[PDB]
């Protein structure tokens, strides 16, 4: 708990206000152009699963992921830009985006 | 209370 982006914007949005969680995606597109991967590529979940979807074009990401020496209270996060396809697994109607499974 | 897709978007959208 820091200034860098990982550790600001964990703690910003409650991920790690009560815990640290050891690693979390952020992505930098609109949230409509996030929602829109719901109809693209359908792929298997890891889990086997068939809900979900990957991106056709690769997306802004920022990886979170916890340094070796982070204890709670202090989480602390190396922080990775990269530009990666998503994947996604949708559920709902509208059929949103409800959890991320991967980036490649 | 929070649903699974405001979830995802809390966590992961940073538009």
């Amino acid at each position: 708990s820091s200034s860098n982006y990982c550790n600001q914007m964990m703690k910003s949005r409650n991920l790690t206000k009560d815990r640290c969680k050891p690693v979390n995606t952020f992505v930098h597109e609109s949230l409509a152009d996030v929602q829109a991967v719901c109809s693209q590529k359908n792929v298997a979940c890891k889990n086997g699963q068939t809900n979900c979807y990957q991106s056709y074009s690769t997306m802004s990401i920022t990886d979170c992921r916890e340094t070796g020496s982070s204890k709670y209270p202090n989480c602390a996060y190396k922080t990775t830009q990269a530009n990666k396809h998503i994947i996604v697994a949708c559920e709902g109607n509208p059929y949103v985006p409800v959890h991320f499974d991967a980036s490649v | 209370k929070e649903t699974a897709a405001a979830k995802f978007e809390r966590q992961h959208a940073d538009s």
